[PDB]
């Protein structure tokens, strides 16, 4: 006899519901309206019981859209956190945030459903190896070595092709990682979500035949999602990923975007909730929420969680409390510039601005971190040089200044390399640029071996040999 | 509302008491008592010594002879200064009475002061339509009711049902359609 | 386009005079319902809308 | 014009069938009205998001089924509406009527006629916020929506079903950028949504005048909200256009929307929740505006062939407030839009409307719907524009520009002349790929580049008369055949003599 | 020059003829607004009679 | 009392009707009248002294935030999905005690003075008040001592002081904790009790430096105070006081001792969320003044 509270008050996806005065449901209890459409009884209001308001009423985060919701409609509360079709049932299934198939595949087996409001992996329980993860992309191999088993994120402004670099990352790492892959389109432009579904099919990461053997799962909440819908979509993605990382104990290749959009959803959700929005637009709840997000994202000992996520780094404000709050909890945030795409670098990461926990001589190899610090300070000197370069120009600069300037200019140009799937905008078939060929290219560039090769020739040139051939084309071009 | 909560608690007190009718009588009597704008101001001014107001309060509790549960309800109420927020909670007590009852007051509004038999038919039909335990009939012989009537029913008078010039509005609509 | 505009003017006057005579007919009906034997026609219609109330009620 | 005759028939014929049907009409005393927001004491039957109607006929959607009143977004103004008037809870939830029948007619935002042609019926009543194009429910935007903007539709390909921002400064004929896209929308079987959201109604009237003299208003529907609207009317007419789009869109046609502009709509929703004192966010927008935009923008798709491959080619104007790319409006606006089309306000100051700052512009599907004609006509042009920017990056140093530097510099300066058009001139995809191969041929280098104005036009004219079969090659076959390129080169040298003449 | 001369002249003459057409339909519909007050009174009886169900 | 009188209706206004011409005391049990997300407004418990723990009826330590008139706002230390409406939080009375000895040294203590490390309960029999008072100027000597940073530029530029109070402003991955880590390695020979406080850091990285400190054996000299970000901002904001209590146990144990508070800016936002969690008036970046 679960409590069918009336729909007490409805404004936004926060609905108030009058439960029984004895039987109020739990905090984060799921619920469901008896529900309707005009077309029959769409009972679809599953709900996240947010705050025990009292007077037998309580405010709650309905996980759907709120039309027709009669004030007084009986919501039988599930009295429990929402459980989702976790596990390999989702492997193949584009799951909705509801756990339903967003694929419009068959309704998945409900044997592995899971409470996404779940505990975090303990410091005892976490794995602790500082293993890096291989990339195939230039600074992605080099500067921020992506750590194996970790929430590597990418903070970027909109229109970065955070989509694009994430998808090229998906293309490389997907074929690369034999670990289970879980992508969370979260507020995504589901045109690109449809692109991603087509691409998983195209890769066999949706092995459509043997849909169980797709071995990469989709969890999509589109841009058109409501915010409480967009709230715990990542929680459900994390729950099925936790089935992969604990139940399956598989290596959790786990990409997700956009967490800043997830924060924006929680912000407007708490704006609905009647709680004072703490930051510029952000909820007070934002802190421990994003901590709980990153905390399930702990690389467990059973399955380490290589969790690539993305921050829609809004307004190019790193000091936006969203990206600020993120910058702690991520392990390795690729900071994607807008500006290097105004320079045309695809990818446009300010590798100066990104940082690795994995960045150490003891970690990366002393050769790697040595040449890396060389290139990094080359960049730093180049950025410092840009100041006097701006008004005055380089004719007032020194010749060692011009030496370093063209040198780090060459470093920046050779940092531009194509990406594998990136052709659909541009046309280039990318090189999966390995770490050591990159190391030799850095060696030639900073060592001034490539200082006879041209800067424009190094632009979107993968290998230093490929740069050498491209320069051979340019030096042939006369 | 918290005023509605005060009303709901007064009704709950009278209901677990059984004095829903009795404190309802007290509610009407005290409503007419607090209807006195001078008494409402004197009880409700902040300048009122709540000592002297409590004196005059027990004096008025005599001066209409209130039932004890509603008396202590008023004591907590004026004690909690929602006497300033008094009267509508009193009014809400009426609906709380109906919330206790299910006797639904529905306002008819007709050209004539209609038949009490027709009133019985409409209250019975609204006891079926409302699904009501009972129906406090709230009649009206409306002037702009051309010939027919208008029964506002429901939780509010939300559930309007009218055939007086309403069909003329429909005819003007279908003309305009 | 001017011909289309002329037919638009035609339809405009069609609805215009339709609404005009609609208002006139309404005024005639208004004086009539005022003039109705009050309790009699109102009781006919009252039991009628009582049965219609019961008709919507079984629905 | 004699409506006097069958009026006795028609008036009684509407009174014939005057059923005046009887359901339980729920209603609210509008307890506290203010700023398009209602405390409606009553309307306890608060089916959420249902449209209800004040006794002044003031429509309103539910904004808060509150525990005391019902808070209602009073759509439009209740400036004549006193407190406590009855709003009949009308039940119908946001269901503005949609059919194809409203076409050729300016709609007032409440689906009333801003045309003034009179009313028109519409059979569907789409709820103004319904679900958006599902993942399976979409397909590839394979088909084009050939924009008619020259190096846009070559370079940044507007696709059938697609989504792309058009960022740009003050009304610059940014209006005319959309309008010249719409002149191309004559030729398709595409429904055009001239959403002039809150624009200058003078200039909007100019737009309609141009549309109707252009006549593609047959192929269009003018969504007209005056600038002095209700801020809710501004804040919801997007959804109205969404429904009217969905009509032809779930009528499987190619369709195309043009919102101008969400920025004023962003100001509106800012003002709306601001009037609610809902605490707004960064740059005083409330947060869900992007979500409102996600309410808006997420509809557009070349839908599934399972759905019927219906294309909804939405593309909005996006007001460049001072070129601030981190306007929270623009910041969101990019984040939804799969294409981003940033205009050239400096070239607008150079008068060079069609003025597109092509580097800062972007579109994901650049050639997946640009034809093999167009792609094999203008990939060279794309890199020619890029290298034109490259040899345009810092050409103020060398002081004798070599034919490498200067010939690429005047070839790309010629390209800067070449994308330029008189406004509202939707050139043919034929003429598009024609000038594309022309610049690819490079032969107009010897034009003192204003010569190319008459030269490319008369070249299109001489291929229009002479080798229109080559236009049939470039369009029917739609692959840059060296037969089509042969006749183009023949007519190119031919008009080269004829413009040498 | 002369073709555009006779063409803009055609625009002005079709404008004048359409102006005559519009004013004639204006007088026609105005007369129709005056015409059949008898049919309007037929309606005056009709909607009163059909008014009372 | 717009909040209280709503949910008073079922019980507490029924109680108010029940006890009107009557002056009573429910002054121990705050039946948890209103409650949201770690913040409660428990009706009653008026004789709960300010700062006390509140033994929530489900079992949770409500931290004493603000005594309103009817109910009181209390900060739940724990996950209060357990507590139902009107749960009689007993006032747990012990006002910010702290199980304090040297017992947690050599253990990664959780914020509850429990070990996060799983090295079992530190048998820390004293109870230093978590909200401790401070060292007076008369109670201060001058810091005559030099402290050994080991960072020779630091001790060159800014003299590390035993007793002293320096703060490291930094950057997103300054890795500034690693500077603290080598300081702890410098402290590993310095006869100083060592504390590695950790507010909201990557618990992965917390374990990384914990392994590095264990391998360093500065984790012999150190306890690790730990409250990662997903825990209560009760714990997150408050935990600095707990480290201070352990430190004052070592410091009223007169030792050279040094603590390393990993960002309290995290704790700043945590108490900012506490302030808005109080629904109080917040200010500059939603901080309170206090």
């Amino acid at each position: 006899k679960k409590n069918l509270g009336r729909i007490a008050q409805i404004i936004g996806p926060v609905l108030d519901v009058a439960f029984p005065p004895g039987k109020m449901p739990n905090i984060y209890n799921a619920l469901i309206v008896k529900g309707r459409d005009t077309a029959g009884q769409p009972m679809n209001v599953t709900c996240e019981v947010q705050q025990l308001l009292g007077n037998n009423r309580v405010r709650a985060v309905a996980m759907s859209a709120t039309d027709g919701l009669t004030r007084g409609m009986e919501v039988i509360d599930t009295g429990a956190p929402l459980s989702v079709p976790v596990g390999g049932a989702t492997l193949g299934r584009i799951f909705n945030v509801l756990g339903e198939p967003v694929d419009n595949l068959g309704p998945v087996d409900t044997r592995t459903t899971s409470p996404i409001h779940r505990s975090a992996p303990a410091f005892t329980q976490l794995d602790t190896k500082l293993s890096i993860f291989e990339t195939g992309i230039k600074v992605v191999d080099l500067l921020a070595p992506y750590r194996r088993g970790g929430k590597i994120g990418l903070f970027g402004g909109a229109g970065v092709g955070k989509t694009v670099l994430i998808m090229e990352l998906i293309n490389n790492i997907a074929k690369a990682h034999g670990g289970v892959s879980v992508f969370g389109g979260v507020g995504e432009r589901t045109r690109e979500g449809n692109d991603l579904y087509m691409e998983m099919k195209e890769s066999g990461v949706i092995n459509e035949q043997n849909i169980a053997e797709s071995k990469v799962a989709l969890v999509y909440g589109q841009m058109n999602e409501p915010p409480g819908a967009r709230m715990r979509v990542g929680l459900t993605a994390l729950t099925m990923a936790e089935y992969f990382r604990d139940v399956n104990e598989q290596d959790v290749l786990l990409f997700i975007d956009n967490i800043f959009r997830f924060v924006q959803a929680g912000s407007e959700v708490s704006a609905l909730l009647g709680r004072m929005p703490s930051a510029v637009g952000y909820q007070p709840t934002l802190s421990t929420e994003m901590g709980s997000l990153q905390e399930r994202i702990t690389s467990t000992k059973e399955g380490s969680i290589t969790s690539i996520q993305a921050v829609y780094v809004p307004a190019d404000d790193l000091t936006d409390p969203a990206p600020a709050t993120t910058f702690a909890h991520l392990d390795a945030t690729t900071v994607l510039s807008r500006g290097l795409a105004a320079k045309g670098i695809y990818p446009a990461v300010d590798p100066l601005d990104s940082t690795s926990t994995m960045l150490q001589p003891r970690i990366v190899g002393e050769e790697h971190y040595e040449i890396a610090q060389r290139v990094k300070e080359t960049l730093q000197r180049y950025k410092e040089l840009q100041d006097i370069i701006a008004i005055l120009g380089l004719d007032e600069l020194s010749e060692e200044d011009r030496l370093t300037v063209a040198r780090a200019r060459k470093i920046e140009r050779f940092l531009s390399q194509p990406f594998f799937v990136a052709e659909v905008f541009t046309g280039s078939p990318g090189k999966y640029v390995g770490l050591a060929e990159t190391i030799r290219g850095f060696q030639l560039i900073l060592s001034g071996e490539l200082d006879s090769l041209p800067e424009q020739a190094f632009y979107l040139v993968g290998n230093i040999d490929e740069a050498t051939a491209k320069a051979m084309n340019l030096e042939m071009e006369s | 509302s918290t005023a509605s909560r005060y009303a709901s608690a007064l009704a709950d007190v009278a209901d677990v008491t059984g004095t829903l009718e009795a404190t309802n009588s007290d509610v009407e009597k005290l409503i007419r008592i607090f209807s006195e704008e001078p008494v409402y101001y004197f009880f409700a001014n902040p300048v009122i010594s709540i000592d002297n107001k409590r004196s005059v309060l027990d004096e008025i509790i005599t001066t209409s002879g209130l039932q004890p549960h509603t008396a202590n309800f008023i004591n907590i109420l004026i004690d909690s200064e929602r006497i300033n927020l008094v009267k509508e909670i009193l009014n809400e007590f009426e609906d709380v009475f109906n919330k206790i009852t299910g006797t639904e007051v529905a306002v008819v509004t007709s050209v004539v002061k209609l038949e009490n038999d027709h009133l019985a038919q409409i209250a019975k039909g609204v006891q079926k339509i409302t699904g009501a335990k009972n129906v406090r009939i709230k009649t009206v012989i409306d002037p702009s009711l051309v010939a027919g009537f208008t029964i506002r029913y429901g939780n509010e008078g939300s559930k309007l049902v009218d055939m007086s010039v309403k069909k003329q509005l429909e005819e003007i609509a279908a003309q305009l359609e | 386009y001017k011909n289309e505009t002329i037919q638009f003017e035609q339809q405009k006057a069609i609805n215009q005079v339709r609404q005009r005579v609609f208002q006139q007919a309404l005024q005639g009906a208004l004086g009539t319902l005022n003039s109705c034997l009050n309790n009699e026609l109102h009781l006919r219609t009252i039991n009628a809308n009582i049965g219609m109330f019961g008709a919507m009620n079984e629905i | 014009t004699i409506r006097a005759d069958e009026i006795s028939k028609i008036i009684r014929e509407r009174i014939e069938g005057y059923n005046r049907e009887v359901k339980v009409v729920n209603t609210g005393t509008v307890l506290q009205v203010g700023d398009g927001i209602a405390r409606i004491h009553g309307l306890d039957e608060v089916m959420a998001g249902e449209l209800v109607e004040f006794e002044e006929g003031t429509i309103g959607i539910a904004l808060n089924l509150e525990s005391n009143n019902v808070g209602v977004v009073l759509m439009g103004d209740g400036l004549m509406i006193q407190e406590g008037s009855s709003v009949k809870a009308t039940g119908r939830i946001a269901q503005i009527p949609v059919s194809e029948a409203y076409l050729g007619r300016v709609i007032n935002a409440l689906a009333k006629p801003i045309d003034g042609r009179g009313e028109i019926t519409a059979s569907e009543s789409r709820l103004i916020e319904s679900p958006a194009p599902g993942i399976m429910s979409r397909r590839s935007v394979y088909e084009p929506l050939q924009t008619g903007l020259i190096a846009i539709d070559a370079m940044i390909p507007v696709g059938r079903g697609q989504r792309e921002l058009i960022i740009g400064d003050r009304q610059t004929g940014k209006t005319a950028v959309a309008t010249d896209t719409i002149l191309n929308q004559q030729g398709q079987n595409v429904i055009c949504v001239y959403v002039a959201i809150g624009q200058k109604a003078s200039s909007v009237a100019q737009v309609v005048t141009n549309f109707q003299e252009r006549g593609a208003m047959e192929y269009t529907i003018v969504v007209a909200e005056t600038a002095d609207s209700p801020a809710t009317l501004q804040y919801l007419a997007p959804y109205t256009g969404a429904a009217l789009a969905e009509y032809f869109m779930y009528r499987e046609r190619h369709t195309l929307i043009i919102y101008d502009d969400l920025s004023k709509q962003a100001q509106a929703y800012r003002q709306m929740s601001l009037l609610l004192r809902r605490p707004p966010g960064r740059e005083a927008y409330p947060g869900d505006v992007f979500y409102l935009h996600s309410r808006l923008l997420e509809r557009a798709a070349k839908l599934s062939s399972l759905l019927g491959e219906g294309s909804m080619t939405a593309l909005p104007i996006v007001e460049t407030q001072a070129g601030d790319v981190s306007a929270y409006i623009p910041t969101n606006v990019i984040s939804i839009t799969d294409g981003q089309i940033f205009l050239s306000a400096d070239l607008f100051n150079a008068g060079i409307r069609p003025a597109i700052n092509v580097g800062i512009s972007v579109s994901r599907v650049g050639s997946a719907a640009q034809i093999k004609a167009m792609k094999k006509v203008a990939g060279k042009l794309k890199l020619e524009l890029a290298q034109f920017a490259e040899l345009e990056a810092f050409a103020q140093f060398a002081s004798d520009l070599d034919k490498a530097t200067q010939n690429q510099l005047a070839r790309g300066q010629r390209l800067r002349e070449l994308l330029k058009q008189p406004q509202s001139a939707p050139l043919t995809v034929e003429e598009q790929v024609m000038t594309i191969y022309t610049g690819t041929n490079g032969y107009l280098d010897s034009l003192e580049l204003d010569q190319v104005r008459k030269y490319l036009v008369e070249l299109r004219t001489y291929v229009k008369t002479n080798k229109p079969e080559f236009q049939e090659i470039i369009s029917s076959t739609k692959t840059f055949t060296e037969e089509a390129e042969a006749l183009l080169k023949e007519a190119i040298q031919e008009q080269m003599e004829r413009f040498l003449l | 020059l002369e073709v555009e001369a006779k063409l803009a002249e055609g625009r002005k003459k079709i404008e004048v003829e359409l102006q005559e057409a519009l004013g004639s339909l204006e007088q026609q519909k105005e007369d129709t607004i005056k015409s059949l007050d008898s049919q309007i009174s037929a309606l005056s009886d009709d909607i009163v009679k059909k008014v009372l169900p | 009392m717009a909040t209280i009188r709503a949910d008073e209706i079922s019980k507490i206004i029924r109680e108010r009707i029940e006890g009107y011409n009557r002056e009573v005391k429910v002054v121990n049990t705050g039946t948890v009248l209103q409650v949201g997300d770690g913040i409660a407004r428990i009706h009653g418990l008026d004789e709960v002294m300010a700062g006390e723990l509140v033994e929530f009826e489900e079992g949770t330590i409500g931290i004493a935030l603000n005594l309103e008139s009817n109910n009181v706002g209390v900060v739940l230390m724990g996950d209060g999905l357990m507590i139902q409406e009107g749960s009689s939080v007993k006032a747990t009375g012990r006002i910010a005690q702290i199980p304090v000895s040297e017992a947690y040294l050599g253990r990664v203590i959780n914020a509850l003075a429990k070990p996060i490390d799983g090295r079992g309960e530190i048998t820390a029999s004293e109870s230093r008040l978590i909200e401790s008072p401070a060292p007076g100027i008369m109670s201060r000597r001058s810091v005559y001592e030099p402290l050994q940073t080991g960072l020779i530029a630091i001790d060159a530029m800014i003299p590390v002081g035993r007793g002293q109070r320096e703060l490291i402003i930094g950057d997103r991955q300054t890795g500034k904790t690693a500077v603290a880590t080598d300081t702890i390695l410098n402290q590993q020979g310095q006869n100083v009790i060592c504390v590695y406080v950790a507010i909201g850091q990557k618990a992965s990285s917390v374990a990384q430096v914990v392994t590095n400190f264990q391998e360093r054996g500065a984790m012999e000299y150190t306890i690790v105070v730990a409250e990662t970000a997903d825990s209560p901002a009760t714990l997150q904001y408050l935990a600095p006081y707990t480290g201070a209590a352990l430190a004052e146990y070592f410091m009223y144990r007169e030792r050279h001792t040094l603590i390393i508070y990993d960002d309290l800016s995290k704790q700043a936002q945590a108490y900012r969320q506490m302030s808005l969690l109080l629904r109080r008036p917040p200010g500059r970046e939603a901080y309170p003044g206090d």
